[PDB]
RNA sequence: CCGGGCACUCUAACGGGACUGCCCGCGAAAGCGGGAGGAAGGAGGGGACGACGUCUGGUCAGCAUGGCCCUUACGGCCUGGGCGACACACGUGCUACAAUGCCCACUACAAAGCGAUGCCACCCGGCAACGGGGAGCUAAUCGCAAAAAGGUGGGCCCAGUUCGGAUUGGGGUCUGCAACCCGACCCCAUGAAGCCGGAAUCGCUAGUAAUCGCGGAUCAGCCAUGCCGCGGUGAAUACG
């Protein structure tokens, strides 16, 4: 059961508690970030090729 | 205490019993058993029983392998006794010169 | 594992991103998966054509494609038949002004990306993997790299055990920021399995 | 006529402002004495002129700014240690072997992941 | 607990048939799946059946349980002990 | 101390206000 | 450290007599890097040795550092197969940082209810010969004379 | 026993020594002998009779106090373990009530290890 | 009178400031020299794993980067050329008055 | 604060700067010790960065993918329950056992961040949680915002206490369709263990350890004492 749940987090809901975020990437809905809609590995990914403007490796 | 983990398996407590039978043994040399630890666990050739206990002179870290998980079970603590007697008397070795 | 990206580990010393735009918070996520969407649909279409970087402008409702490949013509079809099929098609997912234009690659054994697909390619033609990657590597450097490491992991030739094959001729150097490398991954698809194909191509430093 | 230093500490930046006088001592609105009220480490600041004898030849005017009670001291210690030097560059000697006309980088290491603080790492049992 | 400026939450489908029951004569053994409801004075003297998530537990309601909820009466955890 | 929420030292802790600790 | 020794931190004169000793004895009275409360309970301290026994706080608190010292100590090493107890001198440093511990240590020991009468009386006794922190030394002391025979083993 | 009924220390002051008795914490120590003007300073070694009877007379007749606050305290959890209410449960277990785990700790509740 | 400039590079943002404090400094007359505003910084922190090894992280920035420009004395033969403006794309122009 | 100004502070982009470059000496050399200049000296402090490989290590539950297996069900929707259970056992933490402390009142000194069904000034109601008004800020402008330890003064007087804040009773707030299981917070009352911890064992070499507060991601709310960051105060010791 997954598919399945990807395409329930789309639908509007009966009551807007049973709002949650998912990845628009992969589906996943821990570790899900509200600023790219991308959970923490596919916006490692993602920065790693460099498909997010401005992203970059944080040093200091 | 002792703790007793059964990876990815179920066991009885008839089993979990046995282990602390054997562990037993390690008894022998009077010294004190801190919190050991026995994982038990099962790969595609046979049983896999780890273990980790600490006493006042050391660590014992020791893994056994078997078919038969009984026979993986002794050979863990056929290990594990050598580490400890080894831990209990390798002082000796150089009281003199 | 333990390597970082080498492209990532680059960006903006010797490396330039795929998606250069500003944008404010609330629409950051929502450019960003056009940019995903079009490059699906693209890497899927462009495949046949030698695709390496899809460089993505955006103003305001307009957004420039550029499309950098091996056999430009492929893209543009002929006179443009296939250029304007593809911003019809695109228009329809960017719902606004999406130009596009088609780039040439000048030399494809110089582009990792390229490299990486070719050997990804014979492995599925069922090809000698280790005599492969050597080829690769020889090709690379026949183009004038100063350096190559192609990298082959998974069921070789189809054996039950999995490994890693890899040949490297030359200089890669990938602790030095100031080393221009080229970076390219490929997903050879057989019928036993996945084998993941890397390629570093080293052009050389500024 | 007048005479400026610039002084910095950890998060502390101190502008001190050197006028010949008697030697009342202004920081921030307040008296020397008033704005570092209670604080031992405070007397510390007014050293630099102890190694050149301007106890009460100037008086003082010092803004400060940022970090804390004690870097803003030591700023505050430094720019007077610097507004002297212009105002006489043979200054150095009596005031540059005694430390004073330099500042110390030592500022908080940054917090890292996986430990707790710097370099507090975490709690672990071996076995 | 909820606030005194809200009102005292009854899913209102429940609701319906205690104020029915009242009227006709009351009463039928009523099923619900309300552990969230609070037990009201219209309530008191019936018996209904609250879901556990397992079974619906027939509780009967006095004057004294006004204030609660159904579910405080219907508990989910089979529990009987170590040994 | 800081577990005692009646106290100052208690909210500031916590990170809310009260009798004890007031705005 | 194995590769070379450690240099020893040299620290600013306090502000009050212009100590460096002062200083380290502020630092080890210093809890949770409080530093304005471990000054204030020195020279509390300082204004109590004056009030009860009217002489120099400075001459007092060092004096009460030299009868500290513990000239030589036992280290321990194991020679064969068994733990002995061997006699060694002590370096000045070590000395100082000894002294300095057992007073803060011993004064902590005290009855008395506030700190600063509490390392004001330990650093009163300790000028004459007396208190915890002394007899600290002594043992040290007799500890090491009690096993001379074993000198030859220091290194 | 005066105030009350239970011998509050004298040594004391008296805002402190009224929080010895059931009912009485430290905001009902300011309430008391603000009521009442009384010094909340002054020893309960330093009460005049006046004062004394002042302060017990308010203190008794506003709040429910020792032995009748501790009989609707055992009244009200007897009544949650009559109802059979699931807060009534863990008082009828020793188990505690407001949520917290049990798998670990609660040790308040349950008392000190019950080894195996 | 007002032109802000936000962007992520700022090899683009400064470039682009410059392209204007030049464009309406010939066209007249007053044009108040760009001033960096503070960036703000947006924070990433990733665990580099998929999986568990909580202990491992990546650090991630996302930079804003803000200038500011005044032209100062108008003169609407600036606010002509002004109009068609070679900004590159990774720039966001604001114009206030 | 208006006029005026970029001096200064700052903010942020580009540079300069440190190289054993110079001196003394030991060196075959490479370097080593010592000196001056200097803000910084011998990698200046921290960061990013992890070789061929190892652990048939970890992840088919982030994703992908070979093959095997399910197909009115091993797929799909829902209400409710569970993941929060509790004779026990271990790991990581928070708060403590008090006077270098606890409480109250007054009074200073940060950094990095976040914020247009968001951050909320200020006013009014309530002891309070909060509620009703309502200005400002696409934010170096307006706001969260008070930093806390500290400083001043006063209370406490060595007691299981003005230490500690667990547990429970009663009453409220708010989010939320809904707080029984199973939320956070406020108020009254209750006021547990705990008097510094066996065998054993962890961290840390300098702006570090210790101690103090602030922010953020996730997020309606929140079980965060967690994590990633930020500054304040600021040690001890290294013979070997
Ligand atoms: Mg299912
Ligand atoms: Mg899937
Ligand atoms: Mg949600
Ligand atoms: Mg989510
Ligand atoms: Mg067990
Ligand atoms: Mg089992
Ligand atoms: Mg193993
Ligand atoms: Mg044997
Ligand atoms: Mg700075
Ligand atoms: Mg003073
Ligand atoms: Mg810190
Ligand atoms: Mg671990
Ligand atoms: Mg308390
Ligand atoms: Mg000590
Ligand atoms: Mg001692
Ligand atoms: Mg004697
Ligand atoms: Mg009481
Ligand atoms: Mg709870
Ligand atoms: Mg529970
Ligand atoms: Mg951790
Ligand atoms: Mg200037
Ligand atoms: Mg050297
Ligand atoms: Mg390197
Ligand atoms: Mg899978
Ligand atoms: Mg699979
Ligand atoms: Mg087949
Ligand atoms: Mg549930
Ligand atoms: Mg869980
Ligand atoms: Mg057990
Ligand atoms: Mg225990
Ligand atoms: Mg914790
Ligand atoms: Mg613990
Ligand atoms: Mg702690
Ligand atoms: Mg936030
Ligand atoms: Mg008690
Ligand atoms: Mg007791
Ligand atoms: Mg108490
Ligand atoms: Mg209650
Ligand atoms: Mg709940
Ligand atoms: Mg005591
Ligand atoms: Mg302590
Ligand atoms: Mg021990
Ligand atoms: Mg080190
Ligand atoms: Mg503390
Ligand atoms: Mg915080
Ligand atoms: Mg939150
Ligand atoms: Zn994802």
């Amino acid at each position: 059961a997954r598919k399945a749940l990807i395409e329930k987090a789309k639908r509007t809901p009966k009551f807007k508690v049973r709002a949650y975020t998912r990845c628009v990437r992969c589906g996943r809905a821990r570790s899900v970030y509200r600023f790219f809609g991308l959970c923490r590995i596919c916006l490692r990914e993602l920065a790693h090729k460099g498909q997010l403007p401005g992203v970059r490796k944080a040093s200091w | 205490t002792m703790n007793i983990t059964s990876k990815q398996m179920e066991i009885t407590p008839a089993i979990r019993q046995h282990v602390a039978d054997r562990l037993a043994k390690l008894e022998k040399w009077q010294t004190h058993l801190i919190n050991p630890h026995i994982i038990l666990s099962k790969e595609p050739q046979g049983f896999v029983a780890d273990a980790t206990i600490n006493t006042p002179n050391g660590v014992l870290v020791a893994s056994g392998k078997h078919e038969d998980m009984y026979t993986a079970i002794n050979e863990l603590i056929n290990k594990l006794e050598r580490q400890l007697n080894k831990l209990q008397h390798k002082g000796e070795a150089r009281r003199a010169a | 594992g333990n390597k970082i990206h080498p492209i990532g580990f680059r960006l903006g010393i010797t490396r330039d991103w795929e998606s250069r735009w500003y944008a404010g918070k609330k629409q950051y996520r929502h450019l960003l998966l056009e940019d995903q969407r079009i490059r699906g649909l693209l890497e899927k279409e462009l495949y046949s054509a030698g695709l390496a970087r899809v460089d993505i402008e955006r103003a305001a409702d307009n957004v420039a494609v550029t499309v950098h490949v091996a056999k430009p013509g492929v893209v543009i079809g002929r006179g443009g038949e296939r250029i304007r099929v593809l911003r019809e098609e695109l228009a329809k997912l960017t719902g606004k002004n999406v130009a596009l234009n088609v780039q040439e690659v000048q030399n494809p054994n110089l582009s990792a990306p390229l490299v990486a697909q070719r050997v990804a390619e014979q492995i599925e033609r069922r090809f000698a993997v280790r005599r492969a990657i050597k080829q690769a590597v020889q090709r690379v450097m026949e183009s004038g790299a100063k350096g190559a490491k192609v990298i082959v992991s998974g069921r070789i030739g189809g054996a039950e055990q999995a490994r890693t094959e890899w040949a490297a001729q030359g200089r890669v150097p990938l602790h030095t920021l100031r080393a221009n490398i080229d970076y390219g991954f490929a997903l050879a698809r057989t019928t036993y399995g996945v084998l993941g194909v890397k390629a570093y191509i080293f052009l050389g430093e500024v | 006529e007048q005479y400026y230093g610039t002084g910095r500490r950890k998060e502390a930046v101190a502008r001190v402002f050197l006028r010949p006088g008697n030697g009342k001592v202004t920081v921030n609105g307040q008296d020397f004495n008033e704005y570092f009220q209670g604080l031992v480490r405070a007397v510390a600041a007014l050293e630099p002129l102890r190694a050149v004898d301007a106890l009460g030849h100037f008086d003082a005017y010092i803004t400060v700014r940022g970090g804390g009670k004690s870097g803003q001291i030591d700023a505050i210690k430094l720019g007077i240690a610097r507004a002297l030097v212009q105002y006489n560059p043979d200054y150095r000697a009596k005031l540059k072997p005694l430390g004073f006309l330099t500042r110390d980088a030592r500022v908080v290491e940054r917090k890292k992941y996986g430990k707790h603080k710097a370099r507090r790492a975490p709690q672990y049992s071996k076995r | 607990p909820r606030s005194l400026k809200k009102g005292v939450f009854v899913d209102d489908h429940l609701l319906e048939k205690v104020l029915e029951l009242n009227a006709k004569g009351e009463k039928r053994l009523i099923k619900t799946w309300s552990r969230r409801s609070t037990i009201v004075p219209e309530m008191v003297g019936h018996t209904i059946a609250v879901y556990n998530g397992k079974q619906h537990v027939p509780v009967y309601i006095t004057e004294n349980m006004v204030g609660h909820k159904l579910g405080e009466f219907a508990p989910t955890r089979t529990y009987r002990g170590h040994g | 101390g800081k577990g005692d929420r009646r106290t100052r030292r208690g909210k500031i802790w916590r990170g809310t206000y009260g009798k004890y600790r007031p705005r | 450290a194995r590769r070379r020794r450690a240099e020893v931190r040299q620290l600013q004169p306090d502000l009050v007599y212009g100590d460096v000793l002062v200083t380290a004895f502020i630092n080890k009275i210093m809890r949770d890097g409080k530093k304005n409360l471990a000054a204030r309970i020195f020279y509390d301290a300082c204004k109590i040795i004056q009030e009860k026994t009217g002489q120099e706080p400075l001459k007092v608190f060092k004096q009460a550092v030299e009868n500290v010292k513990p000239r030589m100590e036992v280290r321990s090493r194991r020679v064969g197969g068994a733990n002995y107890q061997v006699p060694m001198e002590v370096s000045p440093r070590r000395q100082q940082s000894l002294a300095l511990r057992w007073l803060v240590q011993a004064a902590n020991q005290r009855p008395e209810r506030r700190a600063a009468v509490r390392i004001a009386h330990e650093l009163m006794d300790a000028a004459e010969g007396k208190g915890g922190a002394v007899k600290k030394k002594e043992d040290v002391e007799r500890m090491a004379e009690a096993n001379r025979a074993y000198a030859h083993y220091r290194w | 026993a005066r105030i009350a009924g239970v011998e509050i220390p004298r040594n004391k002051r008296v805002d402190v020594a009224l929080t010895y008795i059931y009912g009485i914490g430290k905001a009902r120590a300011k309430e008391a002998l603000e009521k009442t003007g009384i010094n909340p300073a002054t020893r309960v070694k330093d009460l005049t009779e006046a004062e004394v009877v002042r302060l017990r007379e308010y203190v008794e007749n506003t709040w429910k106090l020792e032995g009748e606050l501790r009989a609707e305290v055992a009244a009200n959890i007897k009544r949650l373990m009559d109802i059979g209410c699931y807060r009534g449960l863990r008082h009828r277990r020793g188990l505690p009530v407001r949520g917290q785990r049990t798998r670990t700790n609660a040790r308040t509740r349950k008392g000190p290890r019950k080894t195996v | 009178i007002r032109i802000k400039l936000r962007g992520f590079d700022h090899k683009t943002l400064d470039a682009s400031a410059q392209k204007i404090v030049e464009a309406a400094r010939r066209s007249g007359a007053q044009v108040s020299g760009p001033i960096p505003l503070p960036t703000r910084v947006r924070r990433f922190t990733v665990i580099r794993g998929p999986f568990k090894h909580k202990d491992s992280r990546e650090h991630f920035e996302l930079r804003t980067h803000n200038r500011l420009v005044d032209i100062i004395n108008p003169n609407r033969k600036t606010i002509e050329q002004l109009m068609t403006l070679d900004l590159p794309t990774g720039v966001e122009i604001e114009i206030k008055t």
